[PDB]
């Protein structure tokens, strides 16, 4: 038969962060803050923050993400892409804020679609290492034990 | 299509089963003792109907005779023995298990459980021996010799040169020149202590001094009996046998589950924290102790054994295959241990010794485990302003809660003396609000995940939190804050970016000022613990409008001394002093000590 | 004696090999792909002498076709194929391995290594399937069908209904109703990524969208090539395939050992600390990753794979038997990684990124490992009084040592700012003695075990240690101490048991007083770290005779104020102040803050 | 043959403790200090320290030791006995002090004889837990990691 590629899948995670929505929303946009918890970032634009339809390389240029849409402290949608992936493969990740004032926390429900089938555990385990535990240790948005 | 029965290459199957199945070499002794145990279970079963078969050799035992002068390890048993037809069929055929065939031939209602079910465990002896000389003797046959050098064929000869035994089977193992270690007293006792410690029949070892008989299985397993008939000293001796600990177990939990999955587990609680221990047994035979997810990490402080018969044993009996019944045992172990913890909590005298040694383990369970997070919360015991004499529980904290208190107040710190006199308690003591005391670093990790207890939200007083107040107080406090507004603005731009905001707080009655961490973030103790780990935020300046120091500060500001040298030096001194009282380890301690030496010199009239 | 050849019960041997040998169910795919790889190695070997055997099916590949509409998992390969005689002898006989027989028939000097050596790996497919339909086709025979339902016999029928294949073997596995998970795209890719990721032949998977062919082994193993011809991007892609990390490896160490034990190991160093990762391969086949004594705990931050051919694989190829060659590989891995660490130290630009991420790991090796304790000491990099701009090495510390300095001075603390301005440096700076700065809690644990470097004993300045002095200084200092003797006696009995002794120290030039821990015990920072661990002595009061504060203190004592209220309050204030400067967290921080508020009120003329 | 017991063996350990010879010697004799690192001790005599030929029970009465001979800060010989052991079994443990003034450490060479053959690893592993690490954590005579 013909030679090609596989299909895509979708995962859903809810990493709880102890941080107000104001600081957490700006954490994924402030270029000075992003360089802290990522330790590697290549922002193409010369602005102080991230704008709509702006591509930026993370972790030595291996991660390619682009902010396609973002609400005000409520929604964060990015077009996540890995250098190891093929060209037609373009994943989409949505971040919703669910800050709660009773327990002083914020649930960041992550709906990540467009992930290749053979890349599920690679991007999910690393998400708890480069995105969840990295921010909790750099800015102190939650205890890690 | 032509049909062909499956065949097997014998010359290569022997090399695969002997060499590439069993990982450890000492496993050969576990299979021979188990086979001897199975033999002693067949003659004993026949004794229930015909005692004449047992009177030939009434003494049921397993004798091990090491011979360094001949390099032969003899293992004698008084079992049923093997006939001439059985030596060539049960012992000469691979995967032929005569023990399993005897189990299927038992009558309905038998109580004789055997271990032999595969039929290849006998061949494991060739891992350390070159040739074997099996001497068997049955009641319905004569005494024969089964000799084989692990080649391709075996020789069966009528025994006419060895000793005349009554009944049983003798195994003479000609160990290799490099495997002579199994002829020593230490190595033989090690394998029995590891694999055949709870054999139902006495294992005898001929130890030379003068030759004596050493019983290697004096301790009997207690899982075959009901937990009611077992006394306390029997559980103590059992704990000292399964573990190398010298002290008696603090608590013992012996339960039994039946139905779709049957297993008998005897779990012990040591006296102190040992800073996997749960062994798995299958019909009086040790299998392994490397269970991956049999017990959580926070619960690994307990010891004991778990005997079951539905475990999917592999060919080597050294590990368990991937299955779905282990998580069922895990839930039952956690459920019984939590219920056992509640039984310890019923006796205050016993729970004190349990909590003083396993407090960190219980708090770690609340931080890690979520299924029983609310259940383990009943075991947390801490000090408070109203319980400076004993460790009070979270349940008693709610009973002493007034009808207007709806938040559990707690405070972290390095020790008890640093939190018992903290100035953050003056507000809660005026409102008659009890505050928990946290002295361990893991205390905050437990309350970070609990977040609530019996409908009361956990609130840390070190963080910025609002307290109950009436409209009368708010009207008088608001007008007082705006009078100190130029003072708060003066204190803000002097410290720079050290604090986020300077507010007039009313939760301080004695201290003139204090520092509180920003909400939603780490506390003063949490930041100190994270920066002090060997394997490894925002502050708020609060002032008390009732202290004479703050009253004198606002006077100097109104005179025009917002940038005065004395005011700035006093503000920096009061700010760093508040960091020490709040629990912050200020940086550059020499700058603080230099300011103290100046006030010391000025106090001594030294210019 | 009558001789009997060993036999084997076939009806029970099948159940033991299929059910009670392999732990995981997904292992059936690893054995079929390996068998397909072995078949592709036989036809390729024949292509070196007769290309006509390969022209029938030149494309060498492994095709996997899942069929949910039929519940059949087809695995097609273009290998040499099996004849009618081979299907009944090699595939129909247990423990008969035709692949191993082909290896023994190779000529002297061949370069074709195969995996098939046992002969029971084919039967593993019945763990998830009930009946198998093997379709084979060889060049010197016709196309036949090998059908067996895991019973006692198998049927061989001339293929007259299936498709006409050129050359190879097709395996149709009728999976069970409860094992249909292996027909999905996710589960198939998971097993290949886990066990058959580095197959020398392309593995094709028919993925439906429209059906496409997915290559599951695009990444080729680099251990078959020399480390010189491999570029940097090839090592980056190899690291991203063996591990789920997204970043490029910081350093790569590819070495090869020959002789009595041959193994090719490619070890990568990540960019950041991942706060077992070494995989073991045998002839392009993943074995296991749970090797315990393969790499130390302090060295587990690196990743990579180790390919060898002398590993004693068991029957299931899931674990390694107890042997003595693993410790030989462990020493070679440590030796090559330490040598690789020295190569990183040659480039200052690369070692900065390595040290900034793996400093704790190197310091842990000095604390734990002893065989290479002096070797790992060359990697320790810290700040000093003369290197406040860059991390200096211990070797450069000896080069800057004067001819009269014979002790390596260091100081512990919570951060760099707490040790760069410590008053314990005034003595060493006057003598031009460089002092190391320790900011991590694990720093003292490393120097506690090292104790010496290039003949220089490690000395902590926070502890009571004597410095080099001349007879002229001792003559003038001794007479000055006895004049302060009533003062030291006055300071002793006032503090009580808080300190062990009050002595007049000359190692303080600016600070009026300080606290130093007793010799032979823990330091100021060590006591703070031990009491701050989430999973978890003697002090000396030193005074400076050159400060005006101490000069005023001895005056008040001689006047008769040994028990004066002002003297006792000033002594307790100076004592707790010295604890902060030395690094001791003072107990009862409110008593200290209360004394500060009094001096603040007295400074503001508030009575 | 006759029924009896096995032979004895001997082990040798050198646990290094960071403590002067004066404090370490008094640690095994001072009843107030012994109760600290043992958490369970019962002394027959009512004296302030341990005397020659004085029996005392440790760890809930399971351990029976008796000081038969001791030198001034140099030798400590005890007749160690476990309740699980038989009556004729009586082990002897000798503690020799070696104070190193160069590294401020102290090596306590322990020669333990009379141990049963089937009790080697039980008394050696626990010696590093109830005797070595217990004193290092109670009185701080060395780092534990
Ligand atoms: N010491 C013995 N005395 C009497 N019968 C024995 C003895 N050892 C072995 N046998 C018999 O020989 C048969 C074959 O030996 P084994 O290979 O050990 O079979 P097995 O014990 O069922 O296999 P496993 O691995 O223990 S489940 C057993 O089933 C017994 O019937
Ligand atoms: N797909 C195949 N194509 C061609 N020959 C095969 C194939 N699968 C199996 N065989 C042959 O059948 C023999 C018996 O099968 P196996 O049981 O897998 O033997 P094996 O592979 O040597 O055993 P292990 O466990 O893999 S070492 C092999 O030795 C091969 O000669
Ligand atoms: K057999
Ligand atoms: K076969
Ligand atoms: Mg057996
Ligand atoms: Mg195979």
């Amino acid at each position: 038969p013909q030679n090609g590629s596989g299909n895509s899948t979708s995962i859903y995670l809810e990493p709880t962060f102890n941080v107000p929505s104001s600081e957490l929303y700006e954490t994924f946009l402030d270029k000075q803050r992003i360089l802290a918890w990522t330790r590697s970032a290549q922002f193409f634009n010369s602005g102080p923050k991230l704008e709509t339809k702006e591509k930026f390389e993370l972790f030595g240029g291996n991660v390619i993400s682009e902010l396609v849409s973002c609400e005000k402290d409520k929604k964060l949608v990015f077009h996540w892409k890995l250098k190891d992936w093929s060209a037609p493969f373009n994943s989409t990740i949505e971040m919703t804020f669910h800050e709660s004032q009773e327990f002083h926390e914020t649930k960041l429900q992550v709906k990540w679609t467009g992930i290749p089938v053979g890349e599920e555990d690679r991007v999910r385990a690393n998400f708890e290492e480069y995105y969840v535990r990295s921010i909790k240790l750099t800015f102190g948005f939650g205890a890690v034990l | 299509g032509e049909t062909f029965e499956f065949q097997a290459e014998i010359t290569q199957l022997m090399s695969l089963i002997i060499n590439t199945v069993y990982s450890n070499k000492e496993i050969f002794l576990r299979e021979l003792i188990s086979n001897a145990s199975d033999a002693l279970d067949k003659i004993r079963y026949q004794a229930l109907s015909d005692p004449k078969q047992l009177e030939t050799e009434p003494d049921l035992f397993i004798r091990i005779t090491p011979k360094p002068e001949e390099k032969v390890l003899e293992i004698r048993d008084s079992g049923i023995g093997m006939t001439k037809a059985e030596l060539i069929n049960n012992l000469g055929t691979i995967a032929k298990s005569g023990t399993k065939a005897f189990m299927e031939a038992l009558s309905a209602g038998a109580d004789v459980s055997m271990i032999g079910q595969f039929g290849v465990g006998f061949y494991s002896l060739f891992l350390v021996a070159d040739r074997v000389q099996v001497i068997s003797k049955n009641n319905e046959d004569e005494q024969y010799i089964w000799e084989s050098n692990a080649g391709g064929s075996f020789t069966v000869t009528l025994d006419e040169v060895n000793e005349r035994i009554g009944r049983g089977t003798v195994l003479r193992l000609f160990l290799k020149d490099d495997q002579l270690e199994y002829l020593e007293e230490k190595r033989i006792k090690e394998v029995i202590k590891r694999h055949s410690e709870f054999v139902a029949y006495p294992i005898q070892l001929l130890v030379t001094k003068v030759q004596e008989l050493e019983e290697l299985n004096k301790t009997k397993p207690l899982w075959t009996r009901n937990p009611s008939d077992i006394t306390q000293e029997e559980y103590n001796a059992f704990y000292k046998s399964i573990s190398n600990d010298w002290e008696d177990p603090l608590y013992v939990k012996h339960f039994s589950v039946e139905g779709q999955l049957e297993f008998r587990a005897i779990l012990f609680i040591p006296k102190r924290a040992p800073f996997n221990n749960i062994k798995l047994y299958v019909r009086r035979v040790f299998i392994t102790d490397e269970a991956e997810d049999l017990i959580p990490e926070w619960l690994s402080f307990v010891k004991g054994v778990v005997d079951s018969e539905d475990l999917p044993l592999n060919l080597s009996r050294e590990m368990l295959q991937q299955n779905k019944i282990m998580k069922v045992i895990r839930k039952n172990i956690v459920k019984k241990l939590i219920e056992a913890f509640n039984e310890i909590a019923e006796d205050s005298e016993q729970f004190d010794k349990f909590y003083s040694a396993f407090a960190k383990n219980i708090k770690l369970g609340v931080h890690e485990d979520t299924q029983n997070r609310a259940a383990l919360a009943k075991l947390l015991r801490y000090n408070s302003t109203k319980s400076v004499d004993e460790l009070t529980s979270l349940t008693d904290y709610v009973t002493r809660m007034p009808e207007h208190q709806k938040n559990i107040y707690y405070i972290t710190g390095e020790s008890l003396k640093a939190v018992e006199k903290s100035p953050f308690l003056d507000a809660l003591k005026a409102k008659n609000f009890e505050v928990l005391f946290l002295t361990d670093p893991i205390d905050e990790y437990a309350f970070t995940q609990l977040k609530e207890f019996e409908g009361k939200t956990l609130v840390d007083i070190t963080k910025d939190f609002e307290l109950e107040e009436t409209d009368e107080e708010k009207a008088e406090r608001e007008k007082e804050i705006k009078e100190y507004e130029p003072l708060t603005k003066a204190l803000k731009d002097i410290l720079g970016d050290q604090v986020e905001k300077v507010v007039v707080s009313y939760k301080l009655l004695d201290a003139p000022a204090a520092i509180r961490t920003g909400q939603f973030g780490w506390s003063a103790n949490m930041e100190r613990i994270m920066k002090a780990q060997a394997l490894r935020s925002k502050k708020t300046f609060e002032i008390s409008p009732k202290s004479p120091i703050i009253k004198e500060l606002k006077k100097r500001v109104d005179e025009g001394g917002a940038q005065d040298k004395t005011v700035k030096d006093l503000t920096n001194l009061l700010f760093e002093t508040a960091l020490l009282t709040s629990g912050f380890s200020l940086e550059e301690p020499t700058s603080f000590a230099s300011r103290i030496n100046r006030l010391i010199s000025l106090g001594l009239n030294i210019d």
